[PDB]
RNA sequence: UCAAACUCCGUGAUAGCUGGUUCUCCCCGAAAUGCAUUUAGGUGCAGCGUCGCAUGUUUCUUGCCGGAGGUAGAGCUACUGGAUGGCCGAUGGGCCCCACAGGGUUACUGACGUCAGCCAAACUCCGAAUGCCGGUAAGUCCAAGAGUGCGGCAGUGAGACGGCGGGGGAUAAGCUCCGUGCGUCGAGAGGGAAACAGCCCAGAUCGCCGGCUAAGGCCCCUAAGCGUGUGCUAAGUGGAAAAGGAU
RNA sequence: UUGUGCGCCGAUAAUGUAGCGGGGCUCAAGCACACCGCCGAAGCCGCGGCAGCCAACGUGUUGGCUGGGUAGGGGAGCGUCC
RNA sequence: AGUUUAACUGGGGCGGUUGCCUCCUAAAAUGUAACGGAGGCGCCCAAAGGUUCCCUCAACCUGGACGGCAAUCAGGUGUUGAGUGUAAGUGCACAAGGGAGCUUGACUGCGAGACGGACAUGUCGAGCAGGGACGAAAGUCGGGACUAGUGAUCCGGCACCUCUGAGUGGAAGGGGUGUCGCUCAACGGAUAAAAGGUACCCCGGGGAUAACAGGCUGAUCUUCCCCAAGAGUCCAUAUCGACGGGAUGGUUUGGCACCUCGAUGUCGGCUCGUCGCAUCCUGGGGCUGGAGCAGGUCCCAAGGGUUGGGCUGUUCGCCCAUUAAAGC
RNA sequence: GUUACGGCGGUCCAUAGCGGCAGGGAAACGCCCGGUCCCAUCCCGAACCCGGAAGCUAAGCCUGCCAGCGCCGAUGAUACUACCCAUCCGGGUGGAAAAGUAGGACACCGCCGAACAC
């Protein structure tokens, strides 16, 4: 239903989509996790940034 | 000696190296044939050498085909001349080869001095390359 | 000659990844 | 650019009972100098000019 | 000893510049261009220097008339 | 002291030039590009910065729909040019029958066509991705401390290397010149790289004799594994290297 | 005879080993594929103090976000003399 | 006597160039540099402009008097390969190509909204009004198929105006509208007006910038190898091994310009060394077209030694006389 | 409504074209007769224009047939490529050609008019 989010690399070396992406989902730290929904959005930006994020699923 | 009558541009950028082949990865004519594997400029000077050395290693009687032209030139600049001040005179003729690709087709009957032949003709060249027969 | 081969060669290790500064 | 005699010369074109000059640059070695001519001056209507250097 | 070459010619910004969809006013310009690589269709009207232009406002279609791509416009719906 | 002395005065001459310019903290924070230039080491305006007011998400990101392109690539009896090998032989031509006309012959040179395989930055019947322009739907939203307009105050306008694409060069340079919502350094410490501005990780409010991790690494020097399992290596390969040679 | 994974020769400069960072290592401490743990930074977290922007409330409390910084812009202050 | 005498530039100089148009580079929007690659312009035009109407070429096949490869003609195929005033591209057969009749819009007064945009410049522009052309009318005409064909500002000049007229009335003069006068081409144009030397040189600065040296690369140079056409009486490999190809070393002539110009003292000689081996002799050795003496080529090998003299400033070199040998 | 009819148009304009075979002429489309009248040839009533209907569907045109000259054209794979991983090599998620192939296709649609009829 659900994804959870978990980012683990930094923004530093990354580019201004990747960056700004993070920033949409809310993530601004290292270990921040987030409660997102499973739509079209969500995954376009995880296919943006899947280097960056660990992605799990409740559901 | 291999050259062109006439190119509409003399000048031209240098070829690219980058890409397998397209056409010309099938032997046509012959039935011994050299097949490139890397990527290089092979020039006039060469081939005439190689053609040379096949033709004195059969001696009497047995085709060759050479499916390559020096149809694009490069530029030497007379010497000790600092750099700048325009792009030099054509000098020497390339074609581009890209691997896949196939230079020779011979034929002569007998494998044993067939392949000897292209085997000479292989050392004469800057490239690795491999000895191909029209089958599959 | 060699020093600038050894350079170019030490980019070759693992902490760098395939890439130095200045070759 | 100069003032040379140019093949493309003259100019000035002044009119009857119409002042205002109208200019054009034309040729020279080529014969004409008295007939057609038309345009619009002041106060008045499209009436007949003269190439009058 | 010398490069007879060198000389250029500066640019005109020339190609489209209102692409489908896009909301235009009147009189305005949808591509410069040299030849008429696109043609007028409808609401469309030619420049001198091969220029389109709007003559009525709306939105645009990139539609061909047999081969030719031309330009046109659409009424927009008052609200 | 002389390619035009010395002293006082004008005179505190002038220098697109070199140097130097003193106490503290708080917040934000660049650029090394464009056009012009008696100009290229300087400067003016635009660009990027901040301060104040105004306009309130208009900026940016992701998804979906609509649009032009002629790049990579590929293709060519789809044009302009190059060109490999065959078939024919007009047309040419040695030569023969000898009028030379005309009848022809012979590897002869081979159009044009024709079978097959090919190349191209200034060749394209064709034609990707990305990037781009607009619309729409949400997201971020006690913020990006975004965008736009205005006015004050400026600095910069000598950029470097690395990745990708390219020109000049010898497809050499730690070479030079352009691109790039690519990066870092500049202005950026700390860890790793033996030492090492630009490489990988990561962006330092101050303290703690607290814990978990990345890149990298665990025989001793050096904190952590002479770790487990299955195979290869006999060369100190590991811990530089080619054409080519070799039971 | 094909394709592979490690290997051999070719190999070769001048102060001193000197093209693992050293000792040393094949009774791998070397290469590959999987597995287990761990060390490791000024990163994140944990306990505390300060500060700036915004917001909520009450007669200045709390909370979220934030806080590298040169040219430079702005703000707030110590000190000396009369 | 006072002053000028350009800039770019892979140091400067010599050369070349400076503005505008077209194409590629240019990386599928626009834009983008180089002393990168190819060209062109500093015009022409009673029509080569406007409008109404009509038609389609080039090429090939054949026939055909001079006539042939081609001239004008006729008949077929011919979607477009010709031509478009002038370079190239984009377009043009629906023609913007070709042709014929009228003809002056190659006008005046304006201009919504837009592009491009440092700025000044620059580009199109439907639509309104007078007064017209053409056409039966609809409608098109504010130059040319499009983009180049030219030069800001100041100062003067010509025609017209119902603007002003230094007490009044006039006038000069100054204005305004339309217009002219510049290879100011170094073309955003320092003056209307300007070429050179300095080894007599001086000052301020710069490693932003060159020469010696270091450094990077290694075209070039040296050393070495690969393949083997042949030479070698035959015999590819005793010896030389072409035509091509691959690497070293970093000493040579050069390429870049990274530290040093608020000083790194530059050719050769002398004295003094020390190091490498890609070895001149000595020492060990394999093959021979090595009988023997002398050798030729190849491998290992650096301990020691490796002359004195003539010419030249010379390094290099040539010569004389010796040497076990007269090293790089 | 309808037939082998005519005319004006359209398709992001060849799936519609070219060539061959057969076949049709009621009204219409045509060809044909002739230059008296308007009008016309850079010369020509050939064309344009005018006046009529002797003659023929031969040609144009319409209808069916032939996938042959041309065209259209996928799926899947490949090339290339955005992003990421990766010490050179190469690889993973997504996008996705050209050519080739299977095949398609001797067009489709709209309006008015005729003729034909209840």
């Amino acid at each position: 239903a659900e994804l959870k989010i978990t980012q683990v690399r930094s923004t530093i070396g990354a580019r201004w989509k990747q960056r700004e992406s993070l920033r949409t989902l809310g993530l601004k730290k290292i270990r921040q996790s987030v409660v997102r929904e499973d739509n079209a959005q969500t995954r376009g930006l995880i296919n943006t940034v899947h280097h960056l994020v660990e992605v799990e699923e409740v559901g | 000696m291999l050259i062109p009558r006439k190119v509409k541009h003399r000048k031209q950028h240098h070829p690219e190296q980058r890409g397998i082949a397209s056409g010309g990865t099938s032997v046509s004519f012959g039935d011994y044939g050299i097949q490139a594997l890397e990527h290089a400029y092979i020039t006039n000077r060469q081939i005439e050498s190689a053609r040379i050395a096949i033709n004195r290693h059969i001696k009497r009687g047995g085709k060759v085909w050479i499916n390559i032209f020096p149809d694009r030139p490069l530029t030497k600049k007379p010497a000790e001349t600092r750099m700048g001040s325009g792009k030099g005179s054509p000098e020497w003729w390339v074609a581009n080869v890209k691997p896949g690709r196939v230079l020779f087709e011979l034929s002569y009957p007998d494998e044993k001095t067939a392949r000897d032949a292209l085997t000479r003709a292989i050392h004469k060249l800057p490239i690795k390359a491999r000895i191909v027969t029209r089958e599959e | 000659a060699k020093r600038g081969r050894k350079k170019r060669d030490r980019k070759h290790s693992k902490a760098n990844h395939g890439k130095r500064p200045n070759a | 650019a100069r003032n040379e005699i140019r093949p493309i010369v003259k100019l000035r074109s002044t009119a009857g009972t119409g002042y205002t000059y109208v200019t054009r640059k034309n040729r020279r070695n080529d014969p004409d100098r008295i007939v057609l001519r038309k345009y619009d001056p002041v106060l008045r209507r499209h009436v007949e000019f003269r190439e009058e250097r | 000893s010398s490069s007879r070459n060198g000389r250029d010619s500066a640019a005109q910004r020339l190609g489209v510049k209102r692409f489908g969809g896009q909301v235009v006013k009147a009189g305005e310009i949808l591509v410069r261009q040299r030849g008429t690589h696109f043609h007028p269709g409808v609401n469309v009207g030619r420049g001198g220097d091969d220029t389109l232009f709007a003559l009525a406002p709306g939105a645009v279609e990139f539609g061909a008339k047999r081969g030719r791509k031309t330009v046109n416009i659409v009424p927009v719906a008052r609200p």
